[PDB]
């Protein structure tokens, strides 16, 4: 009790008293090694210190006009092992990231299948570090990986293990670069449903699957001028969502999914079952109750509108 | 499945003479503290508004506010968390709130300001934070809301802010970061915020999202911000100021959220925590208060959902964006 608080006491007082000295120096135009030296006893503790990092570049900007090219190249890689140890502290610093995309970007060459290799370890570590996925597409921008490529690692880490949405989104993001357009082609959309369909069956719990199973229920063009082939994946989907709700019957992703695929095959066909369907899965998803009136409230709506148009 | 497990003797009654308390004693005067110095006029601005909602704002020191807020403002126009510390976005947008509700505007120099936030965007209608050009929609969100409370919203390129900002909706209705990045709560109230103010709420599939923002509403009654994760009490800002916004505030389960966000107070301290437990700060105090505003708290004034600050203080600066009905 007292000699842990004793010890930040005097962790304050050398972290005050190292913050004095730098704001001394830099209102006194010394862009100097010790600075340097300053601002990494704090920044290790509080990279979240914004000011701190402005405080490295300035003094990083001063030395490349005043050291030689390889005083300068040494310079740099001491600042990627300062970064990378502050990132081993806290991977979520905003300023800590950015510091590495403005350090990199000024290298003219720099070694992004590195910088790579060092996404994929954080990713392992965290796999929903959204910081992390920010600086693997900055990388993959520069070093103009093709999104092929980077599909190829998305299937990797999906298959690894769950924790999964920060990856389907990445494929999201992908899939239309793959295919471009001013949807996605059946084709493509084919072995994504496939891709799902695997992940959510094979854990149920698993919500990424299925927000972005919906999505992909959405991207097809542009039906029910639904192929023999689609119309009979969505109807095989239809049965398995059913099995799996015998299995799992707290599980209300399965059942609101039973709900939008009807509604994808024949809104007005299953006119009675979409109903009995919301009943059943307010009564699982109470919390939920709400939005699912509202969302059988529009589907009710839309029905009049294609019994209306009888014809 | 990840989520808290409420106690049963977790606080279930409103504590504001706790909370104002708290707040009206915080930073006197202590490690963290010290060491959070970098966001400092933030941290004003969450405790001055917190205390405005409960009706206590004259409790603070509205003078000894005004010089600090006037010391941190640099040649460049543009407002740091503390003296010393360097200009920002996310400090001028702090330093025009507390203005606001302070109708004290001409302590700083606003065309000053304005130039600052015009400096700031990119060809591509983005902002950076500041001048080492960090791109995030928190910094679109910061830059028209500074502006539309400073009257001057024309002084960007509107159009091309809109289209950036379009341009970081994702396959699930949301808004991450930047292009490609993955949707966010933090992010979604930042973007439809954005969109509120430049009149853009059509553009945005309030239905999806919607859903997608429910749906953080874990067993617990708490709310995460993204699937699979911890709820968090500042997630009942995040969160319900979007849904306000695109008028789905009704696909949250009132009681059980209103239940967690009392559960995260500090019985003894006041204040209110991340979560049940958990130690209390002014942020997560505002974020708390906040979201039972948006709930319909009696006792706590109502709130913009799009700026965070008491709606009788937008009314008077004549701006209210109108949400989706
Ligand atoms: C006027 C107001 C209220 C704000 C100004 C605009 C800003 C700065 C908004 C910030 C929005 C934001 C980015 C919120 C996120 C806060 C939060 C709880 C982040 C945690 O995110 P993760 O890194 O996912 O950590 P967790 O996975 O543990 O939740
Ligand atoms: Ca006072
Ligand atoms: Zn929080």
């Amino acid at each position: 009790a007292e000699a842990k608080r004793l010890e930040r006491e005097q962790k304050l007082k050398l972290y005050q008293s190292a913050t004095q000295a730098v704001f001394q120096k830099r209102q006194a135009g010394e862009l100097d090694e010790s600075v340097l030296e300053l601002t990494s006893q704090i920044l290790g503790a509080n990279p979240d210190f914004a000011t701190l990092w402005n405080c490295r570049r300035e003094v990083l900007q001063h030395l490349e006009t005043e050291k030689s090219p390889e005083e300068s190249a040494a310079l740099v890689k001491a600042e990627l092992g300062f970064l990378e140890s502050c990132l081993r502290v806290n991977p979520k610093s905003y300023g800590t990231w950015h510091h590495r995309c403005w350090l990199l970007s000024r290298l003219p060459e720099p070694n992004w299948a590195r910088e790579l290799e060092l996404c994929a370890r954080f990713l392992e570590a965290d796999e929903r570090n959204f910081h992390c996925w920010d600086y693997r597409r900055f990388v993959a921008a520069q070093a103009a990986v093709a999104p092929a490529e980077e599909l190829a690692f998305t299937d990797s880490l999906i298959t690894r293990n769950f924790s999964n949405y920060s990856s389907w989104h990445y494929r999201s993001c992908l899939l239309p670069q793959l295919h471009p357009q001013p949807r996605l082609p059946e084709n493509v959309l084919l072995k994504e449903l496939e891709l799902v369909q695997n992940a959510f069956f094979t854990d149920p719990n698993d919500q990424s699957a299925w927000f972005y199973h919906r999505w992909l229920l959405g991207a097809g063009s542009g039906r029910c001028e639904l192929s023999v082939e689609k119309s009979t994946v969505l109807q095989s989907e239809l049965e398995s969502c059913k099995e799996l709700q015998e299995l799992e019957p707290e599980n209300k992703w399965c059942l609101l999914t039973i709900i939008l695929l009807m509604r994808a095959l024949d809104p007005l066909l299953y006119e009675k079952e979409t109903l009995q369907y919301f009943s059943t899965l307010k009564a699982v998803d109470p919390m939920r109750a709400a939005y699912l009136d509202d969302l059988r409230s529009k589907f009710l709506l839309e029905n009049s509108v294609l019994k209306m148009e009888y014809a | 499945q990840k989520d808290v497990t409420i106690k049963s003797d977790a606080p279930d009654t409103l504590l504001l003479e706790k909370h104002a308390d708290y707040i009206a004693s915080y930073g006197s005067k202590d490690y963290e503290y010290c060491m959070s110095e970098y966001l400092r006029m933030s941290g004003v601005y969450w405790g001055l508004t917190v205390m405005d909602l409960m009706g206590q704002l004259h409790r603070m020191n509205k003078e000894e506010i005004l010089v600090f807020i006037k010391s941190c403002q640099h040649e460049c126009g543009g407002v740091s968390a503390s003296i010393g510390h360097d200009p920002h976005l996310l400090y001028t947008l702090s330093a025009v709130q507390i203005l606001t509700l302070y109708d004290s505007i001409h302590v700083i120099n606003v065309d000053k300001v304005v130039a600052y936030v015009q400096s700031l965007q990119k060809e591509d209608g983005s902002f950076a934070g500041d001048i080492w050009g960090e791109i995030d929609t928190r910094f679109s969100f910061c830059a028209v809301a500074t502006l539309a409370l400073l009257g001057k919203l024309d002084a960007i390129n509107v159009e091309k802010a809109i289209e950036f900002v379009l341009s970081c909706m994702n396959f699930d209705g949301g808004f991450g970061c930047r292009p490609g990045s993955e949707s966010h709560a933090g992010q979604i109230y930042c973007c439809t915020g954005f969109l509120a103010i430049t009149s853009q709420l059509h553009q945005v599939n309030s239905d999806l999202l919607g859903w997608w923002l429910c749906e953080r509403q874990l067993p617990s009654g708490g709310l995460n911000g993204r699937p699979e994760k911890l709820p968090d009490v500042c997630y009942s800002w995040w969160v319900l100021a979007s849904l306000k916004i695109i008028g789905r505030l009704h696909w949250i389960d009132r009681e059980k959220l209103r239940s967690f966000i009392l559960a995260c107070q500090d019985e003894e301290t006041g204040g209110f925590a991340d979560r049940p437990g958990d130690m209390v700060d002014p942020f997560h105090t505002l974020f708390g208060i906040a979201g039972l505003s948006l709930l319909g708290e009696e006792q706590i004034k109502p709130v913009s959902p799009v700026f965070c600050m008491p709606e009788e203080v937008l009314q008077r600066v004549n701006v209210q964006p109108e949400l989706v009905s």
